[PDB]
């Protein structure tokens, strides 16, 4: 079934964060917003609503998430870890971290923006968007990665963690230092 | 360490600067009676630890005691 | 943990639940139109200890055939759905119904909720409307501002007394909603119940043909709650619950003497 | 030893902390024109290297119960009540300006408008209200206004001297000093007179502490208390047992 | 433990309720006075493991005020009133917004305006009596008029009105007897006092009020008793606690 | 000793002193010219315990600020100084004051 | 030996653990949808009201 | 009809088997404990 008004209360702490784990609800409603952190692991739903507000951040660990639509509003960091996310979406403004580790990603937004840390390890992602801008660290580890746009920024540390890179980009600033 | 997946206990107190629009502030889910039982078998648990340690204190003094 | 612990608390916990049930009876003995909910017990998963597999049967009166079960659980909180009392009151808003059927408002989400309750009245555009929060009742009953008495009938035709005209004009009409299962309705508080899959589709009709009930004005409907089985039951779920706290103690002093004399 | 102990004895020591708090709630059950204190825990864990596995709870002030208190009903002319939301402005004996709730008022050797606290309260001009010292009859009106009766004078002269300044501030941005008088948590804010707050003359308004609110809070302290106690003692249990690995 | 809050919001639940008991017995010769009785329900239910619903306790949503017509008093001032019917006799507020009532106890000001024998404000529209007025009649449609000697046929001085209310249990209550119109009221509708559903003026009349002071006295027997319902099962919580922390 | 314990008894102070107000007023309810007395309460001062020393404001919705009473005592008994009712004696010597006003003696 | 017995949307007759109530045929009791009176009898007979 | 069977669970009877059960429990713990005594004595045998 779905999540309604009197059962979003039940689910809700003092300062309004959002908690549904394990909870069987498949859809939530569109234009939906969370006052603070939203929690989605462990979840059968399988797709955010439209319109979806986050005052905080994006649980959604070990989940069946698959689809996020473009236009959700997220104040934190999105934390995606073992779900079922295939694609990221065009437009999603995110005030923290991306986690995209051990997931089915395949594609990534063109000249994406994380104002935080990334990660695509273990991911069958082959290639990264140009110019991308990640202003944290960057974890490649265990990925399908093995080349880099012509440009790209890192403002923090970069970890190949095992994967072998070939073409560097010809225009790369780096903040910090490189680990296999 | 992981969290309890209990639902939050909702307490009708609309007064309270944290009450929300329908005025219920919300608790931990923490549940006395389990934390007994798992204070009992962590202080039972540990203590029959010490005994298997002092039991293999023994046999390596006399496993010492050969030779001499 | 020795499983005596655990079988143990389970129960403690089992009577934790119907502690809060009880507890929750009571304190709606004044809400008008309620339904008194109780606790329902029952038996956990037995398993064979001495056995490597589930044999059938094969000597379960032998120390072979054991059986240990792992506790107890409150499986439900079973509305009971007794007719209560009559409240007779002056007011001229507040209805009862006389059987099954229950009223239907209008959520603002859109759905329509039922409730028990006949506490109503007007809203200022003339609506019949609930006098707690304020919700529409369906079907929609406009009251003309040049009305100076309500009658509501039997089968919920609404009628107006108008100054200067004889005999009184028609408004409306009221329906009342009947499910199958009245037990398997959701409570979303605010004295209103939801529509689940254990209750079934809503069957409406005029309130007193189709075996519903009659629509009874300036009347109410009392909590069908008994303090005395609340009471006695209290008795009972205490005692157990004091019962289990000694098998606890009884273990983990028996666990004591183990790795203390050993 | 385990770091239980002090983990337990600080949780222990803030419910006592609370129960204090909830003492001074029931004592002042009687008092004029008292507001309610609220007592709640925060939660705070031990952020580090390790293991989340150890988070401190203190107890903390979150507010007060604005909540309008009893009014009693005694007749004299000098006993004001604020109907609904509402202050009296009053300066304490330091001068620091402040909101209070107890309309207690008396009239001194001089005229000056003091309360049962002492405070001198503030008029129009923001500051003390003085009547004259030779009054008749005093009658406080509804809005605060002030009409005295000079001895001696007809009754038909009768003539407003001042109006008490009553403010009405969000009550979420008020915190009580450490003498009973509610101020602005944001310093140097003044203090505007409402002309919504009205004063029922007449009548006194009491505290608004519910007795059983307390009682039945104070119960489930105790029972966390003895708890916390248990815990401490089989942390000093555990560690006695474990003296035993280095006896060789 | 839930079991102790949820006999808490009990608790509070009757306490409201045998407030407004008290309330409506103390009222029980006030003259227009409407009768206002509690409106409970249950707080929302949550699903633990998911379908075991346990409730929250119960509130007081709303009092609301029973608007039927008290019983008639018969008095011999020509000045106090009673509509016979729907409608509400509208004042003149200090604030200048027009309040409503429907105790018809009036009198004259200085001026001769017609006023309310208790704050004073007068009721509109201003009726002016004549000081060479000796007799003051007030017609079944609110039609004022004065016995003038030397002058056959009565003199019309002005007309009152009066404002009926499509939900008057939605009007605040602000004392005095007084209303203020609020978005649930509806909108005023004025006219002449008889005409259009608004009631009739009666002169030298008064509108008793309306409280059954037997059901009160009832409501105190089922409020009191739930009340100590409530108390029972908190104390049979705490020894339920008391006994576990001690027995392990 | 424990603050818990002196907090609650100075409201059985209060209370005994309100006690004996009450008290007084019921004793002298057939006395010629007595005005009644009414106890009247006020709160003991407020400590900031989690501040260095006396420090106190900043955050008081926090940990830090937090402010503990010490009670409640009776400030002063005032003295209802309402005109009463009349008794009508044949006594010639026995007077009264209409308003105000008191006999010197 | 629950007989907390209950009635679910399409009317078969079960007790409160969810175990179908057997009858005369042998098969679980299935009762008319819309009912308004159901009384047990005293030697197991279900007798309903449409 | 209109009323429901409880539980025969005589409450007396399991905590008065309880009582004789941690006693006979405790008893056989003391001879474990006698029985590693004997032993640990009967070693000085081979002790030559």
């Amino acid at each position: 079934y779905e999540l309604d008004y009197y059962s979003k209360f039940g689910h809700t702490d003092n300062y309004g964060n959002l908690d549904l784990r394990n909870k069987p609800y498949t859809q939530l409603p569109s234009g939906f917003v969370v006052k603070g952190n939203l929690n989605i692991s462990q979840t059968p739903i399988k797709k955010l609503p439209k319109g979806l507000d986050v005052g905080g951040s994006l649980e959604a660990t070990n989940s069946a998430l698959k689809t996020i639509r473009s236009g959700t509003k997220i104040k934190g960091y999105a934390n995606l870890l073992g779900s079922k996310i295939e694609s990221w979406p065009r437009g999603i403004k995110l005030g923290g971290y991306l986690n995209l580790t051990d997931t089915p990603l395949k594609t990534l937004p063109a000249k994406l923006r994380v104002k935080g840390d990334l990660s695509v390890i273990r991911t069958p992602i082959s290639a990264l968007p140009e110019g991308l801008v990640v202003d944290g660290n960057l974890y490649i580890g265990g990925s399908a990665l093995q080349v880099f746009p012509d440009t790209m920024t890192v403002k923090g540390n970069i970890f190949l963690g095992g994967n072998k890179i070939t073409k560097w980009p010809s225009n790369l600033t780096l903040g910090g230092a490189v680990a296999p | 360490i992981v969290e309890s997946d209990k639902p939050l206990s909702a307490e009708y107190n609309p007064d309270h600067p944290l009450a929300n629009e329908e005025g219920y502030i919300y608790k931990p889910n923490v549940n006395v009676m389990e934390e007994m039982a798992n204070m009992i078998s962590a202080s039972r648990a540990y203590q029959t630890n010490v005994q298997v340690a002092d039991s293999s204190k023994q046999m390596l003094l006399r496993t010492l005691q050969m030779g001499q | 943990m020795h499983p005596a612990l655990w079988v143990s608390k389970t129960g403690l916990d089992a009577q934790q639940t119907n502690i809060a049930t009880i507890s929750n009876n009571l304190a709606n003995a004044s809400t008008v139109g309620y339904k008194k909910s109780r606790a329902v017990f029952e038996d956990l998963f037995y398993q064979n200890i001495n056995q490597p597999g589930g044999q059938s049967s094969q000597n379960t009166e032998l120390p072979s055939g054991l059986m240990l079960g792992a506790g107890s659980k409150v499986v439900a909180t079973q509305k009971v759905h007794t007719h209560g009392n009559a409240q007779t009151t002056t007011n001229a808003l507040d209805m009862m119904v006389e059987g099954d059927g229950f009223f239907q408002v209008t959520l603002p989400d859109g759905n329509i909720g039922y409730t028990r309750n006949g506490q109503f009245t007007l809203n200022g555009e003339g609506t019949l409307v609930t006098s707690g929060s304020g919700y529409p009742v369906e079907p929609e009953i406009v009251i003309p501002e040049d009305a100076i008495s309500i009658t509501v009938g039997t089968d919920g035709e609404v009628s107006v007394r108008v100054r200067g005209q004889q005999d009184n004009q028609v408004v409306g009409q009221l329906t009342i909603t009947d499910f199958v299962n009245p037990g398997g309705l959701e409570p979303i508080g605010q004295n209103l119940y939801l529509p689940t899959g254990a209750s079934g589709d809503p069957q409406e009709g005029v309130p007193g043909l189709d075996g519903l009930g009659e629509i009874r004005q300036s009347m109410l409907e009392a909590s069908n709650v008994n303090v005395t089985e609340e009471l006695v039951n209290m008795i009972e779920a205490q005692r157990v619950y004091e019962m289990n706290s000694k098998v606890i103690s009884s273990v983990d002093k028996m666990m004591s003497f183990v790795n203390q004399q050993l | 030893m385990d770091r239980a102990l002090f983990l337990a004895m600080s949780g222990a020591k803030q419910n006592m902390q609370a129960l204090q708090l909830r003492a001074n709630n029931l004592a002042n059950v009687s008092t004029t024109g008292f507001r309610a204190d609220l007592a709640q825990a925060r939660s705070m864990q031990a952020y580090g290297e390790g293991h989340p596995s150890r988070v401190f709870s203190m107890t903390e002030r979150p507010g007060h119960n604005f909540a309008q208190g009893s009014v009693i009903t005694t007749g004299r002319d000098l006993d004001v009540t604020i109907e609904g939301s509402g202050w009296i402005s009053v300066l304490d004996h330091t001068g620091k300006e402040g909101l209070t709730r107890n309309g207690n008022l008396k009239v001194d050797q001089n005229g000056m408008l003091t309360n049962a606290s002492g405070h001198l309260v503030l008029g129009e001009n923001d500051a003390p209200i003085t009547l004259p010292i030779p009054l008749s009859k005093i009658e406080i009106g509804r809005d605060g206004t002030i009409s005295v009766l000079p001895q001696g004078a007809p009754a038909e002269e009768f003539q407003a001297v001042d109006r008490i300044k009553l403010v009405k501030p969000n009550d979420q941005s008020l915190f009580k000093d450490t003498n009973g008088l509610f101020r602005h948590k944001t310093p140097n804010q003044p203090y505007e007179a409402d002309a919504t707050v009205s004063l029922q003359t007449g009548a006194i308004e009491g505290s608004n502490v519910n007795a059983v609110g307390e009682m039945t809070a104070l119960i489930d302290l105790q029972r966390q208390f003895e708890m916390q106690v248990k815990m401490m003692s089989t942390a000093e249990e555990m560690d006695k047992s474990s003296d035993s690995l280095l006896r060789m």
